[PDB]
RNA sequence: AGAACUGGCGCUGCGGGAUGAACCGAACGCCGGGUUAAGGCGCCCGAUGCCGACGCUCAUCAGACCCCAGAAAAGGUGUU
RNA sequence: UAGCCCUGAAAAUGGAUGGCGCUGGAGCGUCGGGCCCAUACCCGGCCGUCGCCGGCGUCGAGAGUGGACGGGAGCGGCGGCCCGGAGCCCCGCGGACGCUACGCCGCGACGAGUAGGAGGGCCGCUGCGGUGAGCCUUGAAGCCUAGGGCGCGGGCCCGG
């Protein structure tokens, strides 16, 4: 909890960084995510050959969430453009570092 | 920066041999092409074998080959190895078995000649068996070597069996104390 | 305008200042050959702000804009005139340089010879009387 | 890469409902609109007709 | 908690899971002055774990909402009671302010304990707060506003510097 | 414990034709109840003055 | 002076703390655009040249930003 | 009772909220909205390294991730007097580059460093075996240079 920034994204936060931070490992790089034959032919084992069924699996956490997450790469965000209230504190004691439950919202559209 | 990792991530295993023997680059050519191109894992294991040290590419005797092809099923295939093929003088006779081989030696390859056998190089193995289909591939014993019997704990731990480099096997040498229960101790 | 190459592109360089060695101005024992120092405490090798910068990789120029002349062409110093045939077939991308060492008379051939299977010179005009 | 969200038809190479997801919403909030200017409209047309 | 810009009341309400030993615990209510919705429902805890044996691991909330005032055009009197913590001990205060609405006298306490005791917003606790009317206040600050017909004048009058011409040849005269 | 009535569980529905799903996992997220307050108000407590 | 756990310095530049081994941010191939971290925005000195909000304070020794580079008991019908 | 200010409160060269300086603040407390910048983060270009591969098909005829023939029966599409059958290149004789295989090409992630350890050097010096039908009194070596450049660098080539 020192380290990161928490939260419950909604629908279009979940959506945002699909398609435009959205990147794949089929062995072990990242790939940009072009097309539905990108993850149909690594993770259409599992029923979710296209992007928005990537997206069904990871909104609703489904059966195979872990699967469909696993092959994510992780979401190189840009530094917010509004800035960071002192980094160090938690959300609650004024900062920003921990559960912020819906606030984390606000966050992506300035990260992303 | 992104993680703390210690930096092995360097392979360490070899893409070409140290060797400038042409002969034998001509073998990787031959097979380097056929790994990328057959589909077939024979052609995988014979490659990083061509690649091996001569430490790591053993000797196989005659009779080796000749017991670990009297097994059941093994009757009609070729016998396949990236390395020499010393005879045993041990065996008396030789059936009419089916070999390749990098260098069979003069007297091996008289014996299995006269009992009606055939030698091969990877050459014509390529072309009768290009997937590596109806071979039998060994190997020679590569702990056989006599440095292995100085590789272990260290000859003074208990239980150790490790076999200490001495200059001379003897009375005197390396006998006294750390070796008998009576001078000093037993390890 | 005299022998114009193949397609040339615009040769950046990442740095254009011949890295010099450290306390080189300060005396005249030392050249300006860099050496990387490797001393304890000097600041150079511990890479502070405002000093003599280093070399490294980073620095190292575009693989399709590597020894290209200014000009475009790619020079390949030659000796007489049959080693300048066997640059006929690479006339567009390489060019020529006779060396210092071949002398005035036999320089005159060697450039009369580049006219006629029109291959670049960088120093046609050299040793003349 | 290009950028879904962005640009058209980077959406439909990846999405193909993402377009009659648009037009039924381009369609309805230009029909919202019309619905609320002549409501602003026919409301204070009958107020200027009375004064 | 840092009391950012101005707060906000929030109606927190809240149960501790049911245990075998008591289905349906009474589910308690607070009244929470705080800048959002994520630190109204930590300094519920903050309270309730005070008062209660519950704590968040072994609570849940049920409804935590901004309840706002009943007349944000009408200018009412706010006093209210306080516990602050101080460099020696802790003290019990009540303390009057005057405004329009009920989050924005609680607002305008923070602002004015930091000012006059140093007093920062995590050490200090909110008892109670009510709408009072005249005559049962004590704060002469107050009580001096109470006044039909009230009137003062504004003297030496000054604002705007260097949104002006920062140099011109006009004295500017304060009223 | 668990592979006396894992195995036991198991048949029991190959004889059945289920889908019991006997691979155990950690506490969930709560699921989505519905309190009552039947007749009575939350009751209001606030925090006591300070006292030695 | 001597231990425990973790990080760092030594081996390590960079932004900030005026200054600096170790503090605070952040670790570094060579560059362009963007955005921030810690810290700041009268002028040295980039940025408040906002018609910023509420109060407190007068010092003939005022105060002024982690580490951190100066103070205590006790007292004041000085003011809140 | 506790906020700020005051007394308590004295040291040796002249001096330090960093300085100038500031008192409707440039002080202290509580906060708001803008704004300023690091080698950090994101997007792009390039270099190198690691990893994972591609290409012997230069196959303008290879056409291939299931194909044969050839027999006994069938529908569509083709040229009819409701019966019917391979045409193998051609009016153009043509069709870019490439694969030092120890070379070329692709994709992705990474890049601090003392002591220390490895790899590459088409870095440099002196001599030997081979080799350039090398090079020169129409000027070698050496040395000089506000001359022209090349390489990330070691260094090198050229001009006078
Ligand atoms: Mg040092
Ligand atoms: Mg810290």
């Amino acid at each position: 909890e020192p380290y990161i920034a928490w939260g419950y994204p909604n629908l279009k936060s979940v959506n945002e960084l699909i398609y435009k931070r959205g990147y794949g490992k089929i062995n072990k790089k990242r790939i940009a995510l072009t097309d539905n034959a990108l993850i149909a032919r690594s993770l259409g084992k599992y029923g979710i050959i296209c992007m928005e069924d990537l997206i069904h699996e990871i909104y609703t956490v489904g059966k195979r969430f872990k699967e469909a997450n696993n092959f994510l790469w992780p979401f190189k965000l840009s530094s917010p453009r509004g800035g960071m209230k002192k980094k160090t504190t938690h959300f609650v004691e004024g900062g920003d570092a921990g559960n912020r439950e819906d606030q984390i919202n606000r966050l992506i559209r300035r990260m992303n | 920066g992104v993680d703390i990792r210690h930096n092995k991530d360097r392979k360490v295993r070899r893409k070409e041999p140290k060797s400038q023997d042409i002969y034998l680059r001509l073998l990787v050519k031959l097979y380097r092409f056929l790994a990328r191109r057959t589909n077939s894992t024979f052609n995988q294991v014979v490659l990083k074998r061509l690649f091996m040290s001569r430490t790591n590419r053993p000797p196989l005797s005659l009779s080796r080959m000749i017991r670990k092809m009297k097994l059941p099923g093994r009757e009609n295939k070729t016998a396949v190895v990236v390395g020499t093929i010393t005879d045993d003088v041990r065996v008396q006779e030789v059936p009419k078995l089916k070999v390749c081989a990098l260098r069979v030696t003069s007297r091996a390859r008289s014996r299995i000649l006269r009992a009606g056998g055939k030698i091969l190089t990877f050459d014509q193995l390529a072309l009768d068996s290009p997937k590596g289909c109806g071979t039998v591939l060994l190997s020679g014993p590569r702990k056989g070597r006599e440095v292995y019997r100085h590789f272990g704990k260290a000859p003074g731990t208990p239980h150790s069996h490790t076999k200490p480099y001495v200059r001379s096997k003897g009375r005197k040498f390396e006998r006294a104390r750390g070796r008998r229960a009576s001078r000093g101790y037993k390890n | 305008a005299a022998l114009r190459p193949l397609v040339k592109p615009k040769i950046v360089k990442k740095r254009t200042k011949k890295f010099i060695r450290h306390q080189s101005d300060r005396y005249v024992k030392i050249k300006r050959n860099w050496r990387k120092p490797r001393g304890i405490d000097n600041r150079v090798r511990r890479r502070f702000k405002g000093q003599i910068l280093m070399p490294n990789i980073g620095y190292g120029s575009n693989k399709k804009t590597k020894h290209m002349l200014p000009s475009g062409f790619r020079k390949f110093l030659v000796h007489n005139v049959k080693e300048l045939e066997v640059l006929l077939m690479c006339n567009k991308s390489y060019c020529a340089e006779i060396a210092h060492n071949v002398s005035s008379k036999n320089r005159k051939a060697i450039v009369e010879r580049a006219a006629q299977l029109a291959i670049r010179v960088t120093n046609p005009n050299a040793r003349l009387r | 890469k290009k950028n879904p969200l962005k640009n058209l038809r980077i959406m439909l190479k990846l999405n193909p409902y993402a377009k009659t997801m648009r037009r039924n919403t381009i369609l309805r909030q230009a029909r919202n609109h019309k619905l609320r200017v002549d409501k602003a409209a026919a409301a204070a047309a009958a107020l200027q007709a009375k004064s | 908690m840092k009391a950012s810009g101005t707060l906000r009341e929030y109606k927190v309400v809240g149960r501790c899971l049911p245990t075998p030993k008591c289905h349906t615990p009474p589910l308690y209510r607070m009244r929470i002055f705080a800048p959002n919705h994520v630190v109204a429902k930590s300094r519920f805890w903050y309270f309730v774990s005070q008062l209660k044996k519950m704590k968040k691991s072994s609570g849940e909330i049920v409804y935590c909402g901004q309840v706002f005032e009943k007349s944000p055009l009408r200018v009412k009197n706010f006093g209210i009671w306080l516990r602050y913590d101080s460099r020696s001990g802790t003290h019990n205060m009540y303390r009057e302010y005057r405004d329009l609405t009920t989050a924005g006298a609680v607002t305008q306490c923070y602002r004015d304990m930091g000012a006059r005791h140093r007093a920062r917003a995590h050490s200090i606790q909110i008892m109670k707060v009510e709408e009072i009317a005249a005559s049962k206040c004590r704060r002469p600050a107050v009580k001096q506003f109470h006044d039909s017909k009230i009137k003062f004048p504004l003297p030496h009058r000054v604002l705007r510097r260097q949104h002006k011409p920062r140099f011109t040849t006009k004295r500017p005269n304060t009223f | 414990k668990r592979v006396k009535e894992n195995d036991q569980k198991k048949k029991e529905a190959k004889e059945k034709g289920t889908w019991v799903q006997l691979k155990r996992q950690p506490a969930p997220p709560r699921e989505a109840h519905f309190v009552r307050t039947n007749g009575k108000e939350p009751e209001l407590l606030e925090p006591i003055p300070y006292e030695f």
